[PDB]
């Protein structure tokens, strides 16, 4: 009888990841779980909300993360760390000085790769904003990028990024390794008082980038040609839904199929006010017409859906409440197998578009 | 209970997350762990930066404005949590927005998050 | 169910506190982190230390001196706490101490609890 | 509102500390009380698997405590860390070289104070049995004392300590005259096949040592002399309870109250192997004459109990799993408050015998 230590099976389109903040807890978690067998296959540690990301074609996998030197205080170190997607051991330790990383509830698009995957890029939020620039090929921090008011980090080359301004409008960052960025924006696409949620879901892959209000209402912006195209905004839920209290409400509130070009969204009736609680439906639309295609029950609070990106996808279903992924067939809504124990606060569901 | 319920306050259990002044708090009570309803717990540093709300005291049918300051430089207290989002608006709109860690400006640089207090600062209306 | 009651070993479910090789585990099953019965999990050290027991096996009747090493290098998993004790001594005799943490030996001088795999070293005669 | 930081009351003999070891997390968290009015006044956080003390006299606070620099790897800083104990801040934080402190489940004895207040020894256990000096006075570790095969600490003046050795014997360490001890055995006090537990009682201002088996049978020893004189061993339950299947277990199984010369002690109903389980009862016995005063019905799944030092002293019972501290009358055994969240999985109860 001989121990070793194992190695992960090689990423594919079902391997999913799960980010546990802890409610804030100086310490977190990642769990990294093979959606098909509903099984854990392997963890990472981090430290202060940490930022994850996932590269696309399953070559690494990295996250931005702050450690201090008495746990909770004394000296600062924000770093990002690289690690092999199959021993999970870190490749790479880059610290970012001065303490540069925006501390907040987490949102995945505040931290992103470019599409070659050689680019990491994040937000500074004080004191004032900006977007660090980390080059992971070469294991070295470039430098901060000096950006209006503006949030979120959408990368559609490796030299360029969109971001979202308070004006309403998109502000398209094209920086160029030395320099100052060139900084363009788009018409002002939504009014000061639709409130576009902290959560879009974002296909670098397609391009598209959705984004809900709290109502329901969906932007779509198409970013693959380089620049920003206004698709027509579709309502995820009718009038006379609207009219009966529903409202999208909860953390990673949409997810969007890129080969099936289809939108998920957690729905449920609730206050105007309630829209971090768990939801327990979710709605799918066709993101060509704005069709609704199903509306499934969930049976649980959910708080956070992602969808696999294979032919016939998974539809994950986080429960922060009660710590657990339940997986689902995408197409009929069925529950299929669940993984309990996630952690503390279980709350960001990651996967990789490999196809 | 039903946590899409619209929510109600009440001005008896400062405790309990639907005290009125909780309105648009995001973290733990102070009170839970050593501080007050206005002030830090020991070992603690105050912010001075924070989030605010306009929240209605059923007592005498008024609105206050409360500025929500955490007390960072310690790990989450991990008693009393609460999550609350009258009037709370996306992280483009940061006065008002609460998933944000309040603690820019509290001595030695603190940055985690330890609870957080509900002050009242003015009236609103 | 009675935390008190005599133990009684299985030999169905790794993952339960009742597994018949667990019977001196303390800490989490490795299993449920991505290792196996024997393995650690990716990512974790292999500690070469171990405290041991000697487990009943139902299925053959016979038992077997379980070398209970741990994976370390990593926060706790969180996930299938166990902690029994058959045949536990205190800590003066160490061999059979269970609320040490048996890390020494692992890559990287890690020293930090992840889980614990339970190997079959020898039979207990 | 003019918000500020507030001070903690003032020591007094009804503060209580409760230490969460966290399930072996890599950080943790201890949480000041008051016992009287059955409130958290202040929380302090640590390391992995630290041990506290506390000055007798309530001048200070201290901890032995781990921290890593990427969280659970990278490299490791073992540090004692003094606090104010009504600011809560750090006064001192003293490396100690080398990361030679003992990671095992926490038990009090394993680090401790001297009873002057000016030095703190702990325990090393491998590559070898060591004991660190540590000056507070001055904030510098000093040195390691070499010792045999012994376990735990009792400190009875400024430099001599006892240990219990594995032969049964227990050791007496005199130091400081520097380069070698002067470590002289008593004799066996007990056969190989009695164990005694790894959470004696003892306390340091009565020079009482209280050590009761895995059966329930108390050996006391007196090191008030300076020397160690044994008393003859206590039968804490029955032949009845015994044959009956009474037996201590927990964590903290016992407690000793030193003005009122009484032991506590965890007892229920188990077989023999069950000896770390939560126990429903408490049995009070005289400690002059082993005549027992009470047996209390707790009313809850109990690990580890702990009293206050004063002349109407409470009874603490804290429960691992409820994470919840009961706070009883020690007199009637009747529960008067309890405290609950109490961070994950907390185990350890310490008072200090102020008076």
């Amino acid at each position: 009888d001989e121990p070793r230590i194992l190695e992960a099976p090689a990423p594919d389109a079902r391997r999913v990841y799960v980010n546990d903040p802890a409610h804030f807890a100086a310490v977190t978690q990642q769990f990294v779980i093979d959606g098909e067998a509903g099984r854990v296959i392997g963890m990472i540690d981090g430290g202060f909300l940490p930022n994850p990301v996932v590269a696309d074609d399953g070559s690494f996998i990295a996250h931005a993360s702050t450690v201090f030197s008495r746990i909770a205080r004394g000296e600062r170190t924000d770093y990002v760390e690289v690690f092999d997607p199959v021993t999970l051991l870190p490749t790479a330790d880059i610290e970012l000085p001065d303490a540069p990383r925006f501390l907040v509830g987490t949102y995945p698009w505040m931290t992103s790769l470019t599409p070659d995957g050689k680019t990491l890029l994040f937000y500074q939020f004080s004191p004032a904003p900006a977007v660090g620039v980390v080059d992971l090929e070469g294991k070295a921090f470039k430098r901060m990028l000096d950006v209006p008011d503006c949030y979120h980090i959408f990368p559609t080359a490796p030299d360029t990024f969109f971001m979202h301004c308070r004006d309403g409008s998109l502000a398209k960052v094209a920086f160029g390794t030395e320099g100052t960025p060139e900084i363009t924006h788009t018409e002002v696409f939504h009014p000061e008082d639709e409130f576009l949620i902290n959560h879009p879901a974002y296909s670098q892959k397609a391009g598209r980038l959705v984004w809900p209000t709290y109502t329901g209402k969906i932007h779509q912006i198409d970013l693959s040609s380089g620049d920003a195209k206004f698709l027509p905004a579709v309502e995820a839920l009718t009038e006379a839904e609207r009219a009966d209290g529903w409202r999208p409400g909860g953390w990673q509130q949409v997810a969007y199929h890129r080969a099936l070009d289809r939108i998920y969204l957690l729905v449920d009736q609730r206050d105007e006010w309630r829209h971090k609680t768990a939801s327990r439906f979710v709605v799918v639309l066709d993101a060509k017409t704005g069709e609704r295609l199903a509306k499934f029950e969930m049976g649980h609070e959910i708080d956070s859906i992602n969808v696999s990106q294979d032919e016939k996808p998974l539809l994950y279903a986080l429960s922060t409440g009660d710590k657990t992924l339940y997986i689902h067939d995408a197409e009929s809504g069925e529950e299929l197998r669940s993984v309990n124990q996630l952690g503390h606060g279980p709350q960001v569901i990651t996967t990789a578009d490999m196809g | 209970t039903d946590p899409r319920a619209k929510w109600v306050p009440q001005d008896n259990d400062i405790q309990a997350c639907d005290y009125w002044r909780h309105c648009s708090i995001d973290g733990n009570i102070c009170d839970c762990s050593g501080g007050s309803l206005t002030n830090c717990p020991p070992g603690t540093k105050l912010a001075t930066a924070s989030w605010v709300a306009s929240c209605y005291n059923p007592t005498d049918g008024q609105s206050y404005l409360i500025a929500y300051r955490d007390c960072c430089g310690y790990n989450v207290s991990g008693r009393c949590p609460c999550l609350n989002t009258e009037g709370e608006l996306p992280v483009y709109r940061p006065e008002f927005a609460n998933d944000i860690i309040w603690c820019f400006g509290a001595e030695d640089d603190a940055m985690t998050y330890h609870c957080t207090i509900s002050p009242i600062v003015g009236k609103a209306s």
